[PDB]
RNA sequence: AUAAAGACCAGGC
DNA sequence: GGCAGTACTAGTAGAAAGTACTTGACTT
DNA sequence: AAGTCAAGTACTTACGCCTGGTCATTACTAGTACTGCC
C-alpha cells in the first residue's frame, strides 16, 4: 500500500506517513544513471539541451527562489565544515523540503550538489557556465519520481530477485536468506550470533587489545581442569 | 501415438443394444459404424464423430456415444469382450484401440544421448541450408555457443568418431 | 478488470437500510405486475404490522413469496458489480454467526 | 427497461409539496407542452393534452 | 464485464456484526427439522437440508422465489435448537469472563473505581485522542466511602466531556471518531492488560467473598470446580454480615453480568463510537439457531456436503425434542439427556470447527464443514480471492524469432481464433470491421460473436456466408428504440497487430516480469514467439519452458499496458540501475568480428 | 429488552402539486456538449406520465433544469464526473415536478367511459383510469342490459347517471399497466 | 423531505471544504504517466462510443492513438482530480499541464 | 481385496505392519521405452515420506 | 490465521474503509497505488 | 444434446 | 406341504522449527 | 494472599504454475424373500 503521494510523501494506504520523501530525493533508480556524468552531458551537451527543451520551462517554474536558499546553505556549510550534527544547528533544512521539487528549479540534493561544484572546480572549459548548470539542475528536476508510483511493491521485489540468484550455505557468520529473512520475519529478538563492532582507540597498539581480548573473553570451570580423580 | 477407449454400454434386463433398430432415425453417419454396431477399421475420426452406436429399448432411439479428444485418431483395431456364463449372454464391453500420425514440429524436445535438452524453432528449407563441398546438406545444426555452458564436450569427441565409423 | 472483471464480475442486488446481499430476492408477481425485487430481513409480516387513523398503504409496497405468505417493507436496494465469492462469504461466513453489512453510496 | 441507464439510481423529494392552484397548473402546461415538440415522447404528451383540455374547457 | 451496463453504486467502507435469535426468525423462509436428504423416486423432500424453499435444485423450480436455477441466487435457511450453547470461536473469550465475575453481585472482582477507570480511559479511545488518555490516570486527588468515590467518576465524567467536547471543538477529532494505528496499538494492549485483569486475584471487591472458578476441560464443557475448608468457611461469615452444571445458566449469569456492567462492556467491544446507542449482551454470541448455506453452495455433486453433518445435528436435535416430550407424561433418562446435551453441541462444535470433535478411528481426514474448508491450505482465500481464474488467456510453449523489434510477438492462427476483444461499432470501422464480420471465426481475420443492443450474444460458430453478409448489412444502424439508442452492437474481434498482449511466466519475481507488447500473426505454427533480448528479461530459456499469455478486455487497460507496462519503457529494471536487456550470445560474437579491424 | 430491540428496529430504517426532486443519473458520451438535453431524453421523457414510487403518483413534466456542479465556485462551463469504468457521467440535479396524487378518501370527477353489468370504467379528465366494482355498487341501484346491442345503470331515483360522474377514491393501483383509481359508495 | 435535506448541506459543506481555491494549488504541474495513461485509455473509452470529436480524423481506426493524438494537440474537455490523503483536492486540467 | 491393495496402492492393514508409509507402492509403468521398462525393474525409493521432510543430508 | 483475526475483527466490532489494496481486491473500486488514488472529471460547456 | 469435487503415483519448468 | 440352506438387499460402523498464551510453583 | 517469573503446550506454520494417469463409488453384517429336499 505504501507509495508516494502528490505532497512528494510516501505513506500507507489509510493515510499514516511512512517517510517524508523517498530517499530524500524521490528520484526513481530508472533515471538516475546519466546524473552523476558530467563530463558525459558536457560533452553531449547540445542533444540533451534539446530534448530537454529548457527554453519551455520557465512559465509555470520559479528560478532565484531556490537559488538564494541553495547559496546560503552551501554558505554555512563551507562556513563551519568541522563538526559533525551533534553540535550543528538546524536553521538550514534541505533546500528540497520547505520548496515544491517539481516547480521550483535549483532546489537539488546535498551530494549532487557537493559533486557538482568539484566538477566545476576541477575544470575549465565552447558552453557557458550558467547554461550548463541550468540544464543540469533541470535535469535533476526532471528525473523525480511520478506522484503514483507503486513504491512499495518495487521494494518488494527488487529484494527478494536477487535472493533467488544466491540462496545457498557460504561464500565468519551466518549469510543469505537463513538471515536476511531472519532480519525481517522473525521479529529479530536474542540471536544465534551476537555481533559488535569497536572502533580501537589510536594510542593502544597491539599489546594493548590482546589484553583487552584476554580480559572480556568468559572462562568456564571447566577450562581450567585438565584431569577429575573422584575416588 | 496408440490411444485405447473402453467402452461400457447398458451404464436387471439389458436394454442397449449395439447397432440399430427399426424405426426412423437420420442419415449421413453411417461412414464411420457399420450394421452390427461396430465402427470400421481404419476410418478417419477427429472430434465430435461417432464411434460406437446404441439401441435402447426404454426410448426405442439409436443414441451416439460421441468422441472428444485432443487430436484426431485413426482406428486400428475393435476387441469385442463377453462374460463367460453358463447362459449365453450379449456383448457388452468393447475394447477399441486408437493411433494418432505423430508428425515432427517444431517445439518438441528433440536431444541426443548426452543432455543438451532443447526445441525447434524453425524447419528451414535445404535450398536455404549450407551445403558441403560434398553436396550434403546437415539436417541438423545446433548452436555452438552452449557448449562453453554446457561443457558437453562428448557432442564433439562422439561427433568425430561417428563420422570415422559411418566412411 | 482482470482479476474481477473476467470471471467474478457479477451484478448482484445490495440493500441499502440492511447492507447484505444474499438476503434479498425476487418475490412471484401477479400475472399483469412484473420486476419485483426487495429485501425480506427488514420486512416484516402483514398481519403483524398494524396501526392517527388507520394508515394504508398504495399495495405496491406489498409482496408475496411463493409459499403465499404476505410481506411489507424492505424495499431500499440496487445493484452493485460485486465478485460472486464474496456473496460466498457473506454465506458462508454468516453460516459462522458473523454478519457482514456493506453500505452503498450515496448513504 | 428498469436499468441504470433509464432509471435513477436514488431519488429524494427536495421540500415539502408545496400546493399550486389551477392557474399554476394551466400555465404549466401550456409553458411546456410547446416547450417539448422543438419516439415515445408523443404518446406522453397526447396525455398531457388531456389533462389540459378538460381543466381549461370539456371534451 | 461489459462496459454498456453502469455500476451505479460502490462501495466505501464495510461493518461486522453478529447474528442474533430475531434477525435469522425473521431472516429465513422456511423450518426444517428432519434430518432426510431426499426421498425416493428423485424429488426434493420438504422439511429437509434440500428444501425446494432453499433455492432451485435439480432443475426443479424454487418455492421461495419461483424462477429457475440461473435466475434464482438461493435463499438462506436455519435450522432450530433446543437449547442454546456457544461458538467455538468465542469460547476462549467466554472462558475469560465466566472466570472474571461474581457469582452473588453479578459485578466483576475489582472495584467499581478502576473499572469505570479503564471504561472511561477506552471511552477517550474511541476517538483519536490519545494526549489525554494517561492524564485522566493521574486524576487521584482528594476503607473507603462511597461518597467520595461517586464524586470522584463525577470529576473524571466531566473531565471526559470536556476533553470530547474541546478536542471536536477545535478541528482534532471529527464527530464520528479517528482511526489510525497508533491508537489501535495502545487499544488492542490495554484491552489485553484488561484481559491481564482478575484472572490473578481472588475475593470480589465490591462484595467481600469469593466465588467458585471454573476449570475448562480442554474443548466441551467448561467444568465448574469444587469449593474447599478455608472457602466453606468464608460461605459461612457472607451471612454473618470438577461437576458437570449446566449449560444455559452460563447465560443466565453472563445475561444479569453483562447487564450490572453495561457501560463497561459497551467501550470493550466497540472500536468506534457508538452512534446507533445499542446494548451489548449474551444472547448476541450465544447461538440458538443455525444458518445454512442456500442449495447453490450445497450441491449433491454422495454427501459432498455439510449434510452428513446437518442430519447428526438434526437426529440429535429430535431425539431430544422427544426428550422433554417423554418428560411430558411423567435414573437413565436423566443420563441421556445429559449426554444429549453434550452430544448436540460437540455435534455443532464439530460443524464449525475440527479439532473439538470426539471422532472416531482413522478417518482419512473429516470433512471440512465450513472453518476449515474456508481455510483448504491455510487460507483459501488464495485460491478465488488473491489469485483468479482469468478468462480470455492462451497459454503454449516459445520458440525463438528474429526480425521482431524487440517490442511484438508472434501469435498462431489458433490463438488468432479462439481469443476475442469486445469493439463497439462506430463511424471509424465501418470500413474494417464489415470484413471481420463477414470473414468469420475460421479464417483470419474475423469476427466470432456479436454482441445485440440487448445484451443477447450471438455467435458465428456455425452460419453461413449468407447470414454473415446478412448481419453485416445491419450491423451500422440505428437501435430498435429511444431507450437503447445510446450505444450500438459491440461486435468482438480476435486480434490484429494494433492490440496489445502481457506475457507472463511463472514464477514471476519482479516489476519486469509481466510487460506488455504488441502482437503480430504468424501462420507458420501453433507455438508462441519471442525475441532475443526479451528472453533475458524474464529469465527464460528454450529447452521447453512454458509461460502464459494474458490478454486485456478494455480499451484503457490497452492504454495502461501500452504506455505504462510496456516492454520499452522496462527497458530499465528499478532494483540497481543495470539494464535486463540486450543480445547474448550470437549477435555479439559477430560484433568481434564485424566491427574489427580485419573486416574490410 | 423489548423496547430497545424498538429501537434497535426503528434505527435500521435510518389534486396536482409540485414538488421538487433530487435526482442521480448518468449521460451519455453523444450528450457532452449538450448535457441537458441527453438527460432529457434518457430519464425525463419516458418519465412523464408514468408512476413514480418516490413522490407517488403520476408525473405531469418538470421545471428548474438545473444541474448540480462538482465544484463549488459564475460561468455556464460546468463539469460532470465520469465513471472510472464507463464514459457515462454520474451527475446530481434538481428538477421541479408537477406531480398528480390522488390519495384515498378524497373525492374526484369522472367521465364514463364504459358502463359493464359489474363495474365502471371512466376516465377521470380524459387521462387516467378508474374503476368501481360490484361490493361498491349500491343495492338501491339496478343494472339493466340492453338486447340490441352494454348496457346502463339505474340510480335510486329510478333514472339512467349522467355522463359527468363524481365518486370518492378508494384504492390507487400502481403495480398495473396504466393507475387505476378505486372508487367507494358510501362513507 | 427534512433528514437529507441537512445530509445534502453537510455534503456540500464538507465538499466545499475539501475544495482547495485555484490559486492554492501547490503541486506538481507536469502531467504524470498515470494522468497520460489514464486520459489516454479513458479519452479512447470515451471516443469508442461515438463522442463528439474536437481534431481532424484521417483514416485512423485505433482509439488508443486517437487519445494520443487528442493529448498531443490538446483537444479533450477532460479535468484530472488530484486527491490528498487527508481528503482535499486540486482540478488540474489537462489543457494546462504539460508533457514532453 | 489384494486387488484393491495393488490397484489403489495404499494398504488397509489391520496390524500396522513395519514400514512407516501408508501410500507409494505400486507405480504405473508406461511401458513407453525399454529404458523406462528396465529403470521399474531395478528401481530404489527411500520413502515417500521423505518428500514431506525438509533436511539435506 | 484468518479465523483468529475473524474473532478479534467482529468482538471490537470492526469498520474498516477497505484502503489497503488486499481489501481493494476483495470488492474494490479500481485500487488506492498507481492510477487508483486520482479520479477523473470532464468539463462541459453547457449548465 | 453434457461433464463436478477431493485422495495417491509418475512427469515438465 | 413344512423345514432349512443359500444368495440378494438395505442399513450401519513415526518427523522439520518458532512464538506467544495459559498456568503451577515461589517468594515477599 | 497476591504479584512475578519460569515451564508446559497448542497449534499455528512452509516455492510459483502446469500436464498426465488411476479410482472408487464403503465393507461388515444381519434381516428376509426365494429355492429345493424330505
Ligand atoms: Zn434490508
Ligand atoms: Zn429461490
Ligand atoms: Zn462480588
Amino acid at each position: 500500500g505504501v507509495h508516494v503521494s502528490y505532497d512528494n510523501s510516501i505513506r500507507d494506504a489509510d493515510g499514516t506517513l511512512v517517510q517524508f520523501m523517498y530517499g530524500g530525493d524521490a528520484i526513481d533508480i530508472t533515471k538516475e544513471s546519466h546524473m552523476t556524468q558530467f563530463e558525459f552531458c558536457l560533452d553531449n551537451y547540445y542533444a540533451l539541451l534539446k530534448k530537454y527543451n529548457p527554453s519551455a520551462l520557465i512559465e509555470h517554474l520559479d528560478v532565484e527562489s531556490a537559488l538564494k536558499y541553495s547559496k546560503k546553505t552551501l554558505k554555512y556549510r563551507k562556513k563551519h565544515s568541522k563538526e559533525p550534527h551533534y553540535k550543528q544547528s538546524v536553521k538550514y533544512d534541505p533546500v528540497l523540503a520547505k520548496y515544491n521539487p517539481a516547480k521550483y528549479l535549483g532546489s537539488v540534493s546535498e551530494n549532487f550538489q557537493d559533486k557538482l561544484e568539484s566538477f566545476l572546480d576541477k575544470n575549465s572549459k565552447g558552453v557557458n557556465e550558467k547554461k550548463f548548470r541550468a540544464l543540469m539542475q533541470l535535469k535533476y528536476m526532471r528525473s523525480l519520481i511520478n506522484p503514483g508510483e507503486a513504491v512499495g511493491i518495487i521494494a518488494s521485489q527488487s529484494v527478494g530477485e536477487p535472493s533467488t540468484q544466491m540462496t545457498l550455505n557460504t561464500f565468519n557468520v551466518t549469510l543469505g536468506i537463513p538471515r536476511l529473512r531472519e532480519i525481517v520475519m522473525t521479529a529479530s529478538a536474542a540471536i544465534k550470533t551476537p555481533q559488535m563492532t569497536l572502533p580501537i582507540w589510536n594510542d593502544v597498539s597491539d599489546e594493548q587489545a590482546d589484553t583487552f581480548c584476554k580480559s572480556i573473553s568468559k572462562v568456564l570451570l571447566s577450562e581450567v581442569i585438565d584431569k577429575v580423580i573422584v575416588t | 501415438m496408440y490411444k485405447t477407449e473402453k467402452v461400457d454400454l447398458a451404464l436387471d434386463p439389458i436394454t442397449q443394444h449395439f447397432g440399430f433398430g427399426n424405426d426412423e432415425w437420420p442419415k449421413e453417419w453411417l461412414e464411420k459404424l457399420d450394421e452390427d454396431g461396430l465402427p470400421y477399421i481404419g476410418t478417419y475420426v477427429e472430434e465430435g464423430d461417432p464411434i460406437c452406436a446404441y439401441f435402447d429399448d426404454t426410448l426405442n432411439k439409436t443414441k451416439i456415444k460421441t468422441y472428444h479428444s485432443s487430436e484426431p485418431a485413426y482406428i486400428e483395431e475393435v476387441n469385442l469382450i463377453g462374460d463367460e456364463s453358463n447362459k449365453f449372454q450379449e456383448l457388452q464391453t468393447v475394447s477399441i484401440k486408437y493411433r494418432i500420425r505423430r508428425t515432427p514440429q517444431i517445439g518438441d524436445k528433440f536431444s541426443s544421448r548426452h543432455g543438451q535438452k532443447g526445441v525447434c524453432s524453425r524447419k528451414w528449407p535445404t535450398i536455404d541450408m549450407p551445403f558441403s563441398e560434398t553436396g550434403i546438406q546437415p539436417d541438423i545444426i545446433i548452436n555452438p555457443h552452449a557448449f562453453p555452458s554446457r561443457m558437453t564436450i562428448g557432442m564433439f569427441v562422439e561427433s568425430l568418431a561417428g563420422k570415422a565409423g559411418a566412411l | 478488470d482482470r482479476l474481477l472483471n473476467s470471471s467474478d464480475y457479477t451484478q448482484a442486488s445490495v440493500c441499502r437500510e440492511c447492507g447484505s446481499i444474499l438476503t434479498t430476492q425476487q418475490s412471484v408477481p401477479r400475472i399483469g405486475s412484473i420486476s419485483t425485487v426487495c429485501c425480506r430481513r427488514c420486512s416484516m409480516r402483514f398481519e403483524d404490522a398494524k396501526k392517527g387513523e388507520k394508515i394504508f398503504i398504495d399495495d405496491s409496497q406489498i409482496w408475496e413469496d411463493g409459499q403465499g405468505n404476505k410481506f411489507v417493507g424492505g424495499n431500499e436496494t440496487t445493484t452493485v458489480a460485486i465478485p460472486f465469492v464474496l456473496k460466498y462469504l457473506d454465506s458462508e461466513l454468516s453460516a459462522m454467526g458473523i454478519r457482514l453489512r456493506y453500505n452503498v453510496e450515496p448513504k | 427497461t428498469a436499468t441504470t441507464l433509464n432509471t435513477p439510481v436514488v431519488i429524494h423529494a427536495t421540500q415539502l409539496p408545496q400546493h399550486v392552484s389551477t392557474d399554476e397548473v394551466l400555465q404549466f402546461l401550456e409553458s411546456f407542452i410547446d416547450e417539448k415538440e422543438n419516439t415515445n415522447l408523443s404518446s406522453s404528451i397526447s396525455q398531457l393534452k388531456r389533462i389540459q383540455r378538460d381543466f381549461k374547457g370539456l371534451p | 464485464m461489459d462496459i454498456s451496463k453502469p455500476v451505479g453504486s460502490e462501495i466505501t467502507s464495510v461493518d461486522f456484526g453478529i447474528l442474533t435469535a430475531k434477525e435469522i426468525r425473521n431472516l429465513s423462509a422456511k423450518q426444517i427439522t428432519n434430518p432426510t436428504v431426499l426421498d425416493n423416486l428423485g424429488h426434493p423432500v420438504s422439511g429437509g437440508l434440500y428444501d425446494l424453499a432453499l433455492g432451485a435444485f435439480l432443475r426443479n423450480l424454487c418455492s421461495t422465489c419461483g424462477l429457475d436455477e440461473k435466475f434464482c441466487p438461493g435463499h438462506q435457511g436455519h435450522i432450530e435448537l433446543p437449547v442454546p450453547c456457544y461458538n467455538p470461536l468465542f469460547f476462549n473469550q467466554l472462558y475469560i469472563y465466566l472466570r472474571a465475575s461474581c457469582l452473588f453481585c453479578h459485578h466483576f472482582r475489582l472495584k467499581s473505581v478502576e473499572v469505570h477507570r479503564y471504561a472511561c480511559k477506552l471511552r477517550l479511545l474511541q476517538y483519536g485522542l490519545i494526549d489525554e488518555s494517561y492524564k485522566l490516570d493521574e486524576i487521584t486527588l482528594g476503607d473507603i466511602s462511597s461518597t467520595l468515590l461517586n464524586e470522584l467518576k463525577s470529576k473524571r465524567s466531566e473531565y471526559v466531556d470536556m476533553a470530547i467536547a474541546k478536542a471536536l471543538s477545535d478541528g482534532r477529532t471529527t464527530e464520528r471518531g479517528s482511526f489510525t494505528a497508533t491508537v489501535n496499538d495502545e487499544r488492542k494492549k490495554l484491552v489485553h492488560e484488561f484481559h491481564k485483569k482478575l484472572l490473578s486475584r481472588g475475593k470480589c471487591d465490591n462484595c467481600g467473598m469469593f466465588s467458585p472458578k471454573f476449570r475448562k476441560d480442554g474443548f466441551t464443557k467448561i467444568f465448574e470446580t469444587a469449593l474447599n475448608e478455608k472457602q466453606i468457611t468464608n460461605n459461612r461469615v457472607k451471612g454473618f454480615i470438577s461437576t458437570y452444571i449446566l449449560s444455559t445458566e452460563v447465560k443466565n449469569i453472563l445475561d444479569t453480568v453483562f447487564r450490572k456492567e453495561q457501560c463497561v462492556l459497551q467501550y470493550v467491544f466497540h472500536s468506534r463510537p457508538n452512534l446507533s446507542r445499542k446494548l451489548v449482551k449474551a444472547d448476541s454470541f450465544f447461538m440458538d439457531v443455525l444458518v445454512v448455506p442456500p442449495t447453490r453452495f450445497r450441491l449433491p455433486s454422495h454427501e459432498n456436503s455439510q449434510n452428513q453433518l446437518l442430519s447428526k445435528v438434526l437426529t440429535t436435535s429430535l431425539l431430544i425434542r422427544d426428550l422433554n416430550d417423554d418428560l411430558s407424561k411423567l435414573r437413565v433418562i436423566f443420563s441421556r439427556l445429559m449426554n444429549a446435551f453434550v452430544t448436540i453441541q460437540n455435534d455443532v462444535n464439530a460443524f464449525i470447527d475440527s479439532t473439538k470433535a470426539q471422532g472416531r478411528t482413522s478417518g482419512k481426514v473429516p470433512i471440512p464443514g465450513v472453518k476449515q474448508a474456508l481455510e483448504k491450505k491455510e487460507g483459501l482465500f488464495r485460491k478465488h480471492m488473491m489469485g483468479k481464474r482469468v478468462n480470455y488467456a492462451a497459454r503454449s510453449v516459445i520458440s525463438p524469432d528474429p526480425n521482431i523489434e524487440t517490442n511484438e510477438i508472434g501469435v498462431p492462427p489458433v490463438f488468432a481464433v479462439k481469443l476475442t476483444y469486445p469493439e463497439p461499432v462506430t463511424a471509424y470501422n465501418i470500413a474494417e470491421l464489415r470484413q471481420a464480420v463477414i470473414n468469420g471465426p475460421d479464417k483470419w481475420p474475423g469476427a466470432t460473436q456479436i454482441q445485440n443492443e440487448d445484451g443477447s450474444l450471438v455467435s458465428l460458430i456455425g452460419m453461413s456466408v449468407e447470414q454473415r453478409k446478412a448481419l453485416a448489412n445491419q450491423l451500422l444502424t440505428p437501435s430498435s428504440n429511444v431507450s437503447t439508442h445510446t450505444l450500438n452492437k459491440k461486435v468482438y474481434r480476435h486480434i490484429k497487430n494494433r492490440d496489445v498482449v502481457l506475457m507472463n511466466r511463472q514464477p514471476t519475481l519482479h516489476k519486469a516480469s509481466m510487460m506488455g507488447h504488441k502482437v503480430r500473426v504468424l501462420p507458420n505454427e501453433k507455438t508462441l514467439r519471442l525475441h532475443y533480448a526479451n528472453t533475458g528479461a524474464y529469465n527464460a530459456d528454450f529447452d521447453g519452458d512454458e509461460m502464459n499469455m494474458h490478454f486485456p478486455q478494455n480499451e484503457n487497460a490497452r492504454a495502461e499496458a501500452l504506455n505504462l507496462a510496456n516492454t520499452d519503457s522496462q527497458y530499465l529494471t528499478p532494483t540497481s540501475g543495470s539494464p535486463v536487456r540486450g543480445l547474448i550470445q550470437d549477435h555479439i560474437s559477430a560484433g568481434v568480428w564485424l566491427t574489427s579491424k580485419d573486416s574490410f | 429488552n423489548e423496547n430497545r430491540e424498538t429501537a434497535r428496529f426503528i434505527k435500521k430504517h435510518k389534486c396536482i402539486v409540485r414538488v421538487p426532486i433530487a435526482l442521480y443519473v448518468s449521460l451519455a458520451p453523444m450528450y457532452l456538449e449538450n448535457p441537458l438535453q441527453g438527460v432529457m431524453k434518457q430519464h425525463l421523457n419516458p418519465l412523464v406520465m408514468k408512476y413514480n414510487n418516490k413522490v407517488g403518483g403520476v408525473v405531469l413534466g418538470y421545471e428548474g433544469l438545473k444541474i448540480l456542479d462538482a465544484d463549488p465556485l459564475d460561468t455556464s462551463e460546468k463539469l460532470i464526473k465520469i465513471t472510472p469504468d464507463t464514459p457515462f457521467g454520474f451527475t446530481w440535479c434538481h428538477v421541479n415536478l408537477y406531480v398528480w396524487q390522488p390519495q384515498v378518501g378524497d373525492v374526484l370527477e369522472g367521465y364514463i367511459f364504459i358502463q359493464s353489468a359489474s363495474h365502471i370504467g371512466l376516465l377521470i379528465h380524459d387521462a387516467f383510469n378508474a374503476s368501481i366494482k360490484k361490493n361498491n355498487i349500491p343495492v338501491d341501484w339496478t343494472f339493466v342490459h340492453n338486447d340490441v346491442e352494454l348496457g346502463h345503470w339505474v340510480d335510486s331515483n329510478g333514472e339512467p347517471i349522467d355522463g359527468k360522474l363524481r365518486f370518492t377514491v378508494r384504492n390507487v393501483h400502481t403495480t398495473g399497466r396504466v393507475v387505476s383509481v378505486d372508487g367507494t359508495l358510501i362513507s | 423531505p427534512e433528514d437529507f435535506q441537512q445530509h445534502e448541506q453537510i455534503r456540500r459543506k464538507t465538499l466545499k471544504e475539501k475544495a482547495i481555491p485555484k490559486d492554492q494549488r501547490a503541486t506538481t504541474p507536469y502531467m504524470t504517466k498515470y494522468e497520460r495513461a489514464r486520459i489516454l485509455g479513458t479519452r479512447a473509452l470515451q471516443i469508442s462510443m461515438n463522442a463528439p470529436v474536437f481534431v481532424d480524423l484521417e483514416g485512423e481506426t485505433d482509439p488508443l492513438r486517437i487519445a494520443m493524438k487528442e493529448l498531443a494537440e490538446k483537444k479533450i474537455p477532460l479535468v484530472i482530480r488530484r486527491y490528498l490523503p487527508d481528503g482535499s483536492f486540486e482540478d488540474w486540467s489537462v489543457e494546462e499541464l504539460i508533457v514532453d | 481385496k489384494m486387488q484393491y491393495f495393488l490397484s489403489t496402492g495404499n494398504l488397509v492393514s489391520q496390524s500396522g505392519l513395519d514400514l512407516q508409509q501408508v501410500s507409494g507402492y505400486t507405480v504405473v509403468a508406461e511401458k513407453i521405452n525399454f529404458y523406462r521398462f528396465i529403470s521399474h525393474f531395478r528401481m530404489v525409493h527411500r520413502g515417500s515420506f521423505f518428500a514431506q521432510l525438509k533436511t539435506t543430508t | 490465521t484468518t479465523c483468529q483475526f475473524l474473532t478479534k475483527a467482529v468482538l471490537d466490532n470492526e469498520r474498516e474503509q477497505l484502503d489497503s489494496p488486499s481489501a481493494r481486491i476483495v470488492v474494490g473500486k479500481l485500487n488506492n497505488v498507481g492510477t487508483g488514488s486520482f479520479d477523473v472529471l470532464a468539463k462541459v460547456p453547457n449548465a
